RNA sequence: AUCGAGAGA
DNA sequence: CTACCGATAAGCAGATCTCTCGATTGCGTAT
């Protein structure tokens, strides 16, 4: 019942989920979904996929120094001979990648001219840590290996299963992202009808010409081209019509009808922020609790009574929710200078260390104390707006070493769909922008009269 | 309580209840401690219960397994649990080793496939 | 002091004369700030927009013909470029429609999508470009859409 | 090139065959093709122990001023006091 | 819980009545509460003297993973304030982190109603 | 309404049982280039909702 | 000291073992998962066992 | 929207203290409660009447449908 | 007629 | 030495007070 999932998301704001679930018998099996089906596929075949990498680099990636854990070296050696004994060939990145092109061409319409080796980097790049976006394979196994030592670490029993229906680990779906995924998905289908046109006339009548405009033109006309008559069926209906099936649950009720009973109403219509249809219909209810992960984000008060009651939640009034990927460029330039060791040429693993990650993009390894240190001095420095390479959003999600509960690490996130909130910086005394993430770990008082000495930052 | 209750008794009519539990009236010439004793006496004590750790020293130099069994201080699980060295030894010798058996060979049969 | 205050004068000559400059009350539009943010989003910002983007991330869907290794000559269909443009009406030279006259129509307030679709023949041997109507995209009120 | 039960290639850097599964004074790397011979292979003990949690049992359970450290361990730590009286604020290092 | 609410019987019975300032009969509040026509002695008692003990699920309040059940407490403050003591009456108002769980409370509280008005609709309909 | 199907004027009715009086009515036309006849209308109602016995404060 | 064939591929050897300590049992009687000795009310006292078995009772007399 | 003629609770005029109203409060610098007290209104029934007065017959008069904009 | 959103006790 | 009857792992059928509003098949084809 254990595992391991990301949701990645591209530039283009569409999301890519990538499981990482465990056997009994030591191999762990990577999961995604091309269209609305779902596959596995061994995870040491992705992890030779992604880069020219031998066997040795893989377990010094999973086990950090640590050598002398059995569990972890058991567990890695079992994943490396059933890869081995499995697949006996596939000794090279060229033959896992040829391997990968043969398994994935019917799913995927790959062209007759596509090559088996370019259709295996096509699957890498289109399923494997999208968000790493292609020419970042060397991240994506990085990634990779950081995401099997986590999913080892939490069947040891080192590691708490991160809550998925807490706030400390959600995001929210803009509603005009959306509308854009929804036209990639619109012109996407709009580009495969016009080849299936250009098929049919290929099998029908010989008269063809790639060349000629008359030809285009006389095929064009045979597509059907209405995308905004789809977009305004999808937002009439609230029915999610795709061909391939985004990254969310349900399929229908995506579009409420903004109701103008009074001003009341209209504005709270614009506050609200659902947990899905799927829970609607179901006996559990510990996803309709009020949580301390709301403090601030959500309103503890208004929410509806009686079925929606715990679903259909309000953000606090003076709750943000970024739009706009932050300026994030510098600040590895900044992190290499407090003293994170660049995540190239170090050779570290383990929760033993404090795993810098950017974007969900690994930036180095620095000590807890350290990284201690160098949250501190990223809020200092984000709150004092004199460094240029710091914007005010961004969230530094910082997770301390404990005994049995989260994973450990500096988790900075910028980007889109974040959920912030303004609160005071005691120190220096300026408005500072804290998340969901990073508010589970800060000490925030209620108020001025009940500051204690050496315990609230905020 | 309540519902679950009421369903398993006059809505289904389950032979096996979530909490299947008998009352035992006690004689009146039993002390509390007899009753606490015979209590212990009768409740189930797995093998898991004595356990402190395992220790399993496999060298492959054929592949051989050391299974160490550490139990707690015999002062400490004979008065928690009324279960003596002999009757210890007793299931190891018997019960243990041959589910152990039976599970190494049934997962030896898995590997083939 | 005063705990609060009704601010009866200033409340009255704002009702007769609305504000030329700004909107009072701005926290009453940065509660709309997400929605607003997010379909301003997909068509403005920095690498040219989400759409953009995305059918930068599509790429191209090719077909050959079998004419006569060798499968005959391609056709690498692709979009490049996508424009959403201020509704309007052709009711001659365009004119601006506005939410008003989609309210009172009964009809929605939708702008013109425009691709350019690239059909190239046998990997940029010759690129027949065209822009095209996609129908009607429905666009929300005050955004960058909008001739609010 | 010995840790544990794998054995991996000085130069390759390949998880070798398992010793007692193949020809005897006779290894081959899947890559290398190369020769390591069975010996200074002796002892390939793997100790393990319990998980320690999976034994659950009666007797297992009997048994305003703000310091702030800002760049490095190095540098002292920096106190940002505040006095509530006036408001005035200030740091001390 | 057993111990603050140990602490909260002592409050009430202390306060109530001695302590009122508009005694019975007079006392419209307490003679609703004790007159049986609407109210309860735990009602008046949470107007009047405290609201002690949120109770969620059996439980006090959830605490995250990091040990704070709350941002404005610290990390496994053994406070009863923290775990969910509400030391404030209707009267007076409670303060924000009361307030908070509370609303935890209340949202229990309708939550269950809303269930249990037909879980057991089934019931009466197989033995009828 | 004229009907030329069926040569005889054909009215519509006020299918409420609430009275109500007329607040506007609305012209429509077509936006086709082509100049065509009156097709839709809109008409508004207002209902005086006086607070009687039953109804919520 | 336990011993298998070389040809056997590696066994956890520590999750079995686990399970197999968790199935095997050193002292129970049928269907009977733990019998306690609540406080007395209603002044008789009585022991409640989880799972029901009848006849495995009626051979302690002595006590019940 | 356009000021109560009548007091609601007793059935005192206030309708014509509107605009009386606003040029106490506007010429002079006279505040709600002093400016309600000239105005002759002695119980808070009848204060609460011109006191609270939103007046949004302003707001509605600016969508004329018969004048040129 | 069907499936989606919501509302009242 | 094989037929017949149990006996657990797997598969398969099924319910859990009133009232508004909004929406409603995709291509194909032979003239
Ligand atoms: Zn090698
Ligand atoms: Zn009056």
């Amino acid at each position: 019942h254990y595992g391991i999932q990301i949701r990645s998301v591209r530039p283009d704001q569409t999301s890519q989920t990538n499981v990482l679930h465990y056997l009994n018998d030591g191999q762990v099996t990577f999961r995604f979904s091309w269209r609305k089906n779902e596959y596995l596929v061994p995870v040491v075949m992705i992890l030779k996929a992604l880069c020219h990498t031998s066997d040795r680099e893989i377990f010094d990636g999973i086990i950090g120094n640590d050598v002398k854990d059995s569990f972890l070296t058991d567990r890695l050696e079992l994943l490396l001979r059933g890869f081995k004994k499995r697949y006996p060939h596939l000794q090279n990145r060229t033959q896992v990648l040829q391997y990968l092109g043969d398994k994935f061409r019917v799913v995927f319409q790959a062209s007759p001219d596509q090559s088996d080796l370019e259709v295996g980097q096509e699957v890498l790049d289109r399923i494997v840590l999208v968000h790493l976006g292609k020419d970042g394979s060397q991240d994506k196994f990085r990634m990779l290996l950081f995401m099997i030592r986590k999913l080892y670490s939490l069947v040891a029993g080192e590691c708490s299963p991160d809550n998925p229906d807490a706030t400390q680990h959600q995001e929210v779906l803009l509603g005009g992202f959306l509308y854009g995924m929804i036209l990639k998905e619109k012109i996407d289908e709009y580009l495969q009808n016009i080849i299936a046109q250009v098929r049919m006339d290929i099998n029908r009548g010989m008269a063809i010409n790639f060349k000629d405009k008359r030809y285009m033109s006389r095929v064009l006309m045979r597509v059907n081209e209405n995308i905004g008559s789809k977009m305004q069926y999808f937002l009439s209906t609230g029915n999610l019509v795709s061909q391939s099936g985004l990254d969310l649950q349900q399929v229908s009720g995506y579009t409420v009808v903004a109701e103008k009973i009074n001003f009341y109403r209209f504005i709270s219509h614009f506050r609200m922020v659902h947990r899905g249809s799927f829970f609607a219909q179901l006996k559990t209810t510990t996803v309709r609790k009020l949580l301390p992960e709301s403090w601030g984000f959500l309103c503890p008060v208004h929410t509806p009574d009686g079925s929606p009651c715990g679903l259909l939640n309000h953000f606090a009034h003076k709750c943000r929710i970024s739009t706009q990927q932050s300026d994030v460029s510098r600040i590895p330039s900044i992190l290499y200078s407090l003293g994170v060791a660049p995540a190239s040429h170090t050779f570290a693993a383990g929760p033993s260390l404090c795993c810098v990650q950017i974007d969900g993009k690994i930036i180095g390894w620095v000590s807890h104390e350290q990284g201690k240190i160098i949250a501190d001095t990223l809020r200092y420095w984000k709150v004092e707006g004199k460094t240029p390479g710091l914007p005010i959003d961004l969230e530094i999600g910082y997770v301390p070493p404990s005994t049995r509960g989260q994973y450990p690490g500096l988790y900075l996130f910028g980007g889109h769909s974040r959920m912030l909130r303004p609160v005071r910086y005691l120190p220096l005394d300026k408005e500072d922008i804290v998340g969901p993430f990073e508010q589970v770990y800060m000490n925030i008082a209620v108020t001025p009269q009940e500051i204690q000495n050496n315990v609230h930052t905020h | 309580l309540g519902i679950p209750r009421l369903r398993e008794i006059v809505m289904t009519a389950s032979a096996a209840i979530k909490t299947p539990q008998m009352t035992l009236p006690i004689w009146n010439d039993v002390s509390d401690e007899q009753a606490d004793t015979f209590c212990k006496s009768i409740s189930k004590v797995l093998l898991s219960e004595v356990i402190d750790k395992v220790i399993v020293t496999e060298t492959t130099g054929a592949r051989s397994y050391v299974i160490h069994m550490r139990f707690f201080d015999n002062n400490e699980y004979s008065e928690e649990y009324d279960v003596s060295k002999e009757e210890l030894q007793n299931v190891i010798s018997n019960q243990f080793i041959h589910l152990l058996e039976a599970a190494i060979v049934k997962e030896i049969k898995k590997q083939k496939r | 002091a005063r705990t609060a205050d009704f601010r009866t004068l200033e409340r009255e000559s704002r009702f007769i004369n609305p504000p030329k400059d700004k909107s009072a009350f701005p926290l009453l539009q940065e509660a709309v700030q997400p929605h607003i943010g997010s379909f301003n989003a997909l068509t403005e910002g920095p690498d040219g927009g989400l759409l953009n983007l995305g059918v930068k991330d599509i790429g191209e869907k090719v077909i050959f013909d079998g004419k006569p290794g060798y499968l005959g000559n391609k056709l690498s269909v692709s979009v490049e470029q996508v424009s959403i443009a201020k509704p309007m009406s052709n009711d001659a030279v365009e004119r601006k429609v506005y939410p008003s006259e989609s309210r009172q129509r009964l009809t929605s307030y939708r702008g013109k999508l425009l691709l350019k679709l690239k059909w190239s023949v046998n990997n940029g041997e010759e690129n027949l470009f065209e822009v095209r109507d996609c129908g009607g995209l429905p666009v929300m009120l005050q955004s960058n859409r909008c001739h609010l | 090139s010995v840790v544990g039960s794998l054995i991996f290639c000085l130069d390759c850097g390949d998880l070798l065959e398992n010793p007692n599964a193949v020809l005897g004074s006779n290894v081959e790397c899947s890559q290398c093709k190369a020769i390591y011979p069975k010996s200074q292979f002796s002892n390939l003990k793997v100790v393990t122990t319990t998980a320690d949690d999976a034994f659950p049992s009666s007797l297992r359970a009997k048994k305003n001023y703000h310091t702030l450290q800002l760049r490095s361990a190095d540098e002292g730590a920096t106190v940002f006091y505040t006095c509530t009286s006036c408001g005035y604020k200030f740091r001390t290092n | 819980s057993s111990k603050v609410n140990a602490i909260t019987s002592q409050v009430v019975s202390k306060c109530v009545p001695d302590g009122t300032m508009k005694k019975f009969p007079c006392n419209s509040m307490q003679a609703m509460a004790l007159s049986g026509a609407k109210g309860s002695n735990v009602n008046v008692s949470q107007i009047m003297c405290l609201l002690g003990q949120q109770a969620l699920e059996g439980r006090r309040v959830p605490v995250m993973v990091s040990g704070k059940t709350l941002p404005s407490f610290k990390p496994y403050e053994t406070d009863a304030m923290a775990g969910g003591y509400v030391k404030g009456r209707f009267y007076s108002g409670i303060k924000p982190q009361e307030y908070y769980f509370h609303c935890m409370a209340g949202r229990e509280g309708l939550i269950d109603t809303a269930v249990k008005t037909s879980r057991s609709g089934y019931l009466q309909r197989c033995l009828t | 309404y004229f009907d030329d199907t069926l040569n005889k004027t054909k009215i519509k009715t006020y299918h409420s049982s609430e009275p109500a009086y007329i607040e506007e009515v609305n012209l429509i036309g077509d936006e086709s280039n082509k100049f065509q006849e009156l097709q839709t209308v809109s008409i508004k109602y207002r209902i005086r909702r006086t607070p009687q016995i039953g109804d919520k404060f | 000291k336990l011993e298998l064939a070389a040809d056997t591929e590696k066994l956890l050897m520590v999750n079995i073992v686990e399970e197999i300590c968790r199935k095997s049992i050193i002292r129970q009687i049928p269907h009977i998962d733990r019998c306690v000795h609540p406080e007395p009310e209603n002044g008789k006292r009585v022991l409640v066992t989880e799972g029901v078995n009848f006849q495995a009772m009626w051979d302690q007399e002595a006590f019940i | 929207m356009i000021v109560p003629v009548r007091c609601f609770s007793c059935g005192k005029v206030v309708g014509d203290k509107w605009e009386s109203y606003l040029n106490l409060l506007q010429e002079d610098e006279l505040d709600e409660g002093t400016a309600l007290s000239r105005l002759g209104l002695k119980r808070y029934c009848c204060r609460r009447m011109i006191l609270t007065h939103v007046d949004l017959i302003e707001k509605f008069l600016r969508y004329n449908p018969l004048e040129k904009r």
